[PDB]
RNA sequence: UUCAAGAGGGCGUGAAACCGUUAAGAGGUAAACGGGUGGGGUCCGCGCAGUCCGCCCGGAGGAUUCAACCCGGCGGCGGG
RNA sequence: GGGGACCGUCCCCCGACCGGCGACCGGCCGCCGCCGGGCGCAUUUCCACCGCGGCGGUGCGCCGCGACCGGCUCCGGGACG
RNA sequence: CGGCGACGUCGGCUACCCACCCGACCCGUCUUGAAACACGGACCAAGGAGUCUAACACGUGCGCGAGUCGGGGGCUCGCAC
RNA sequence: CCCCGCGGACGCUACGCCGCGACGAGUAGGAGGGCCGCUGCGGUGAGCCUUGAAGCCUAGGGCGCGGGCCCGGGUGGAGC
């Protein structure tokens, strides 16, 4: 059981994933070669009213 | 001595040797001897720019 | 059957970083071309050390950068570190620099920034200076590392002077028999 | 991962990288640091001289905070306070030196590695050196105790 | 997460990561006047074996 | 930029095959649908892309307009060619070369009309 | 008849044998898939003459010719009738086929679709 | 009966070793193996009068409309 | 203890000059291209068929033959010094 | 440039059986040396042996950088994930 | 100052493609590559499948130097 499941990631590594993950998601290249369907799609920084 | 096999070689040796099997270190590559140019580049500085330059 | 030896035929070095920073091999990319392209061999030494492991990369401090920019006939050119640009809070005083580099610290770079100085990337070297000119290749201390104090001669053997590997320091811990006369034996 | 370790690629070689002579066995030599001063000397030896015997006093029940005394170089003193301060006191027009306090930023000794820039100061710390005394002097400063 | 001339706000002590390479348009950086004046003529000839007559 | 989500995509994409010692990209814009920077359907500011028609007949043209490139609900302009096979062929040529709209995806898109075309046309007994 | 390639070369097969494991004729349990003798009296491994060979990188193939088939062709298998349009442009070059778990139904359709698009079909009359 | 007993109460699938029978071939240097051919056999090749397609020429037929102009729409590029 | 002043970074604005409209976009123009609809209704254009037609490419269902050119090689004649 | 082509033939060096010529001792293992009168192995199936933790060392990759690191704790509807 | 022709092959997964030269024995051992193979997890294939999954059998067709893999036929019956 005390095989080390668990990795610790420093917090500036992981603040830099989220980063470059949203960065990744405006791009429509990135996100149509994940098949994300967004043919269609007014703007990819997709943002809606508060109404939602 | 046991192990080579040499002499004197007159001319016609010399001729046959560099024409049929002559081949150049050029830039540490084995290059067939084919054209003048081959010898001139490297060899012109020393004046032998043909392959009569160098059979002589 | 020819006479030669084929262990040294294939020669180890670095044809490519074995990074996969995207990023880095964009400017692999743009320095390949420019290596390749142009007669210039400041473009080679730079492009050789973009595949350079961090440890063969080491950072360079701004003290150290300054100082060999202070250097006579060095006045206009660009500082070409190829890695980190570290702050030194040793100095006081920085003065106006054009610099390019891998990478900045934030410290470092707001006050590079601050003394009026300019700061590049490496894209930005290639569109000002293609194939270099006016530039001042930098290095930052390759033997700064702490494994070169346990490198070279066994620490138990006469005139040398190499740091041993102890997991503490004290009175305690390897200074005893072959560390002084009184114990058998010094060297 | 062990995807990527030898034992992947020693399948089918019979002695797994050991050898068919030598073979691998449990414990030749011994277990641990054993032979040290035996079959192990010229290792140790070699690579950790004064490993064997007693140097020193000894001393019960050491008390690691009463020898607590971290130092600090001039070159890093100014580090000590902002850079408001700094500047503020090289403009000022009259005299007034700042006080960096080395015990509020935590250290208790100051040491003099470095130079100091041209312009007095006032230094408190519990300890002074004999050349950061001097130095401070050569500002223009002074170095005060606290305890 | 901040700008790169703000510091996160809610973070209180991280900035965005910077880049290492502004400008990741290598065709329209090669194709620069200031790149191409500095290369040599491309070397475009192929240059087979020559069968040794 | 087109160089860097190359490097993002070249070897991980949902449109990726790679079988039988084989590539191919399978992006609605990639002309001969192999996977390269070149004929990449996604990477690029300006694109075009040859489909046959909804119908059974004719072809369509797409262009990526320069415009809206983060919109791509209006980023792509599609036209229909149902006229003869030349005709169309000088249709695409002058679309490609006359605008200067990437000129080295000029013989791509003639020789896939040429595929679609000839496939539409009826087979033999 | 059938589609032809763009070019036909003559396929040269440096060896048309199967590589077959050391001494799989004499039993049951050893199967004739290739395995690299390393035995220390091995005579196969130390290549003694009229032994069984060893399989080794001068019996590559041309790179112009590795994996083409004996039509010219070289085969992409495929599942569906998407994956049959990534052919469209190599058509002259390569060839379909139709995966075993693909249905009666379905590889009908494949098959009607290939031939409008002028791709060779290896297995094309395959459940029927 | 069942869709199926080529699912029949230790019954889903049902490998190998081993055995029976049928078919083919062979047989005094134990079998077995590597290389090279030859013979026979089972199959494969829509094999069986053997490619396709670009331009041009000639013959015999159809279809609009070919170019150029007019209107509208949409794009690309340039503009102190 | 507050509250102030100052300093450093900011902020949205009131405004001008500076480099450019950029890979941040619109309107006007100019050129070009495509599409749709008219007109153009035939020495134009396009479609399919035929010729045992020509020019190119690829390649011949199978089994064969010849020719010249070049590379390597083993030989044989003739003549000259 | 020639010959030949459907119920008899054409091509398929792979794959099945057979024949002949040449070559060919049974693997594994220890060993200076194994075909050994050296050991293990009748046959087939399934199982079957460098792993995990900790600690070092060096190399490489990543982030930050004279700093670095929250791993213990705490705060976030208390919990499909 | 291209224009009776408005036209002109391929390419460059830059981790790609192309050229030239030399070289190739190997136990113990070291390293690299593996679009070799097994099982499970996160993504992805608008993937496959009772119009037949897995597995198994096969004088069937092939691919790879090889590890192995694909396809045809049969059996099988729910997954891959
Ligand atoms: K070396
Ligand atoms: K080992
Ligand atoms: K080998
Ligand atoms: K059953
Ligand atoms: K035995
Ligand atoms: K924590
Ligand atoms: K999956
Ligand atoms: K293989
Ligand atoms: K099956
Ligand atoms: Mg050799
Ligand atoms: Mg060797
Ligand atoms: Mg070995
Ligand atoms: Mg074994
Ligand atoms: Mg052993
Ligand atoms: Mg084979
Ligand atoms: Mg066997
Ligand atoms: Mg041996
Ligand atoms: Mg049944
Ligand atoms: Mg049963
Ligand atoms: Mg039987
Ligand atoms: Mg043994
Ligand atoms: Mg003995
Ligand atoms: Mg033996
Ligand atoms: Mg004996
Ligand atoms: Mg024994
Ligand atoms: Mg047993
Ligand atoms: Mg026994
Ligand atoms: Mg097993
Ligand atoms: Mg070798």
């Amino acid at each position: 059981t005390w095989r080390r499941w668990h990795r610790r990631v420093n917090t500036t590594q992981k603040r830099y994933a989220i980063c470059s993950a949203l960065a990744a998601s405006a791009l429509p290249a990135l996100v149509m070669s994940k098949g994300h369907r967004i043919e269609e799609v007014p703007e990819l920084p997709l943002v809606v009213e508060d109404k939602v | 001595e046991p192990y080579i096999a040499w002499g004197y070689p007159n001319l016609k040796s010399v001729n046959e040797l560099i024409y049929k099997r002559g081949y150049g270190k050029i830039n540490k590559k084995r290059i067939a001897l084919t054209d003048n140019a081959l010898i001139a580049r490297s060899l012109g500085k020393y004046g032998i720019i043909c392959m009569e330059d160098l059979i002589h | 059957g020819v006479d030669i030896r084929h262990n040294k035929d294939r020669k180890v070095r670095r044809k490519e970083p074995k990074s996969q920073d995207i990023y880095l091999r964009l400017l692999v990319k743009l320095y390949r071309f420019l290596a390749r392209r142009t007669n210039s061999t400041f473009n080679q030494v730079v492009l050789k050390r973009l595949f350079m492991s961090r440890t063969n990369r080491p950072p360079l401090s701004l003290s150290r950068m300054i100082r060999k920019m202070k250097l006579p006939g060095r006045e206009n050119k660009t500082a070409v570190v190829v890695g980190t640009i570290t702050d030194d809070v040793r100095v006081q005083e920085v003065p106006k620099l054009k610099v390019c580099a891998l990478r900045v610290t934030s410290r470092a770079r707001s006050r590079i920034l601050r003394a009026g100085g300019k700061i590049l990337t490496f894209d930005q070297l290639a569109l000002d200076s293609p194939k270099g000119c006016g530039t001042v290749l930098l290095s930052g201390p390759r033997k700064g590392r702490e494994v070169y104090r346990h490198f070279g001669k066994a620490p138990g053997t006469p005139h040398s002077h190499t740091k041993p590997y102890v997991r503490s320091k004290g009175r305690k811990f390897e200074r005893a028999r072959g560390r002084r006369a009184s114990r058998g034996y010094k060297n | 991962p062990s995807r990527l370790r030898k034992t992947r690629k020693l399948r089918g070689h019979v002695s797994h990288g050991h050898g068919r002579i030598g073979k691998h066995r449990k414990h030749p030599g011994g277990r641990g640091n054993a032979g040290g001063l035996h079959h192990h000397r010229i290792n140790f030896d070699k690579y950790h001289p004064g490993y064997f015997g007693k140097v020193g006093m000894k001393h019960y029940h050491l008390k690691r905070n009463q020898s607590f005394c971290p130092t600090v170089n001039l070159d890093k003193l100014w580090t000590l306070v902002s850079e408001q301060t700094r500047v503020n006191a090289a403009k000022n027009k009259t005299g007034a030196a700042p006080i960096i306090d080395v015990v509020r930023s935590g250290y208790y000794k100051v040491l003099g590695k470095g130079k100091l820039p041209k312009q007095p100061v006032i230094v408190k710390a519990k300890f002074f050196s004999r050349r950061a005394e001097e130095k401070i002097k050569s500002v223009g400063g002074a170095c005060v105790l606290v305890a | 997460y901040g700008t790169w001339r703000k510091a996160a706000s809610l973070k209180s002590n991280y900035n965005l990561p910077m880049h290492k390479m502004i400008n990741t348009d290598l065709s329209r950086i090669l194709k620069s006047p200031e790149i191409q004046r500095a290369l040599r003529a491309p070397r475009k000839k192929i240059h087979r074996r020559v069968l040794k007559k | 930029s087109a160089h860097l989500q190359w490097m993002v995509v070249r070897n991980c994409s949902s449109f990726l095959i790679k079988r039988n010692k084989q590539t191919y990209s399978t992006e609605p814009n990639n002309l001969k649908a192999r996977n390269s920077f070149r004929y990449n359907g996604l990477i690029h500011r300006k694109t075009v892309g040859v489909e046959p028609a909804a119908d059974g007949k004719g072809v369509v043209v797409v262009i990526k307009r320069r415009s809206g490139q983060r919109k791509p609900a209006t980023s792509y302009v599609r036209t229909t060619i149902n006229k003869n096979a030349r005709a169309t062929l000088s249709s695409i040529r002058h679309m490609i070369r006359k605008n200067k709209y990437r000129p080295d995806l000029r013989m791509a898109a003639i020789r896939r009309a040429s595929a679609i075309l000839r496939s539409q046309k009826p087979v033999m007994v | 008849a059938a589609l032809r390639p763009l070019v036909k070369p003559k396929i040269v097969k440096k060896r048309t044998k199967k590589f077959i494991r050391h001494q799989s004729d004499r039993y049951v349990k050893i199967k004739r898939n290739w395995r690299k003798p390393r035995g220390i009296d091995n005579r196969v491994r130390r290549r003694f003459k009229g032994q069984i060979l060893m399989p080794n990188i001068g019996y590559g193939s041309n790179k112009k010719t590795k994996h083409m088939l004996p039509s010219g062709f070289r085969k992409f298998l495929v599942h569906n009738v998407k994956e049959l349009e990534v052919l469209l442009m190599c058509n002259k070059s390569y060839c379909a086929e139709i995966a075993h778990n693909v249905s009666s139904k379905n590889r009908k359709a494949i098959v009607e679709r290939a031939a409008q698009l002028a791709i060779r079909v290896t297995n094309p009359n395959a459940r029927l």
